[PDB]
């Protein structure tokens, strides 16, 4: 179908136009190799009499044939003072470019070698210098990026500090309890959940074998997440359509504590909200996501519509508990506000969603496979996309304040 | 820049030109 390839790009150049307008930050930047992860790490530095900050994002690549790596890269980002650089003119355009319009902002700083693609990267929040990885075999990696090279070895030698045994297959569930240092859950294609303690590795061994194994779902778990404040407690999703509650502390590991039939078909990702501690939210190929409360199961609160094909990922913001966004196998990033529901709309502005839909980022033209909220720049986004396409960006003030 | 109405259609509207 090469008409609606042609329409997208056209589409895309309409967007991008715009942009000034729906926009106070918008980065394009085009990787070597797409990623399929993305998770800002939560470290800021402010260097001495600069107009910005340097922010810091955890990649990976997917590459068939070549050699992948874990990335960790730069951003820089402006501060409110800072000058506007009008160096960049364009006539044919009409237009200075904003702020990452050329190159400089970006920069590869570590490429840890990594056998296979990174399907998801995440950092142990107690020490953001480990970090997991989910690979296209059954061994969950982890990587102390401080005792490797920030240039990998040409050979290509994958060498891990820990490997973590217990799957059968691939998988992208991964999450770290915030709560017990060392903590890691993992969802798989092969239908379970295992689950590690890497606090008191002995010797400076390198294989550890699963603590539990969660074997309740009776198909492809696709995520898992803690539960932010209670270190027994945590959520799986699965193409079973169900979602599912956990005890760490119950003897039977092929029962969870809770089972709902969440949607009406394949349920791809779940999130807690960080301030309410009874919310969460579920994405899913129906093309919804779900709103629950954890005290009544039984009765889903809300359904976010609007989508036009599957999601793939659900994010809170870290600054605005009745605000989060979703992504998925469209190209659009939704970004939802939970206050505003319910609000009467005129026709003409419901032909466009629900009130609560309270914007769509159009700026990728391919699938978006993850994204990531910046946990200290409010509003500030990262999204990556299957044609190599990264992006960092931030919605005008306006849009969410009046 | 724009109203409120007009802001909020183009946030949901990404596809669609802006104009005055
Ligand atoms: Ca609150």
């Amino acid at each position: 179908d090469a008409v609606e390839e042609r329409v997208i790009n056209e589409e895309y150049k309409i967007w991008k136009k715009n942009t000034p307008f729906l926009y106070d930050l918008v980065m394009t930047h085009a990787l070597e190799w797409p990623s399929l992860t993305a998770q800002w790490l939560p470290d800021v530095t402010r260097p001495e009499g600069k107009d910005f900050s340097i922010h810091r994002l955890v990649l990976g690549t997917h590459t068939s044939d070549e050699q992948n790596h874990l990335v960790i890269a730069s951003v820089q980002l402006p501060n409110d003072d800072a000058q506007f650089d009008a160096s960049h003119y364009d006539s044919e355009k009409g237009e200075f470019g904003g702020f990452g319009s050329v190159s400089g902002k970006i920069e590869i700083e570590i490429k840890i070698n990594h056998e296979g693609e990174v399907n998801r990267a995440r950092y142990m929040p107690q020490n953001p210098c480990i970090i997991a990885t989910k690979t296209p075999s059954s061994d969950v990696l982890v990587f102390d990026y401080t005792k490797h090279p920030s240039k990998p070895d040409p050979s290509g030698e994958c060498n891990p500090d820990l490997r973590l045994r217990g799957h059968q297959k691939e998988g992208y569930g991964l999450s770290w309890n915030p709560n017990l240092s060392g903590h890691l859950l993992s969802a798989s294609d092969d239908h379970t959940i295992c689950l590690w303690d890497i606090s008191a590795v002995p010797k400076e061994g390198k294989v550890v074998d699963a603590k539990t194994i969660f074997t309740g779902h009776t198909a492809v778990v696709e995520d898992v997440s803690w539960h932010l404040l209670h270190e027994s407690l945590f959520g799986s999703v699965a193409d079973d359509q169900k979602l599912m509650i956990w005890d760490t502390r119950s003897n039977n590991t092929s029962k969870p504590s809770h089972s709902v039939d969440a949607h009406t078909a394949e349920v791809n990702c779940l999130s807690f909200n960080p301030y309410s501690e009874f919310i969460l939210a579920t994405g899913s190929a129906d093309k919804t996501v779900a709103l629950w409360d954890l005290r009544n199961l039984k009765l889903k609160l809300h359904s976010f519509e609007s989508h036009k094909d599957e999601i793939f990922q659900v994010q809170w913001s870290p600054h605005n508990e009745t605000i989060l966004a979703s992504s998925g196998t469209d190209r659009r990033l939704n970004v939802w506000d939970l206050s505003k529901i319910g609000e009467e709309q005129s026709p003409e502005d419901a032909e466009d969603g629900p009130p609560e839909l309270l914007f769509i980022h159009g700026g990728h033209t391919a699938k978006i496979s993850d994204f990531s909220w910046n946990p200290n720049e409010p509003w500030v986004i990262c999204s990556v996309s299957e044609d190599n396409i990264m992006q960092v960006w931030q919605m005008a003030e306006n849009i969410y304040n009046d | 820049l724009l109203s409120s109405s007009e802001t909020k259609r183009a946030a949901r509207r990404p596809y669609k030109p802006i104009a005055l």
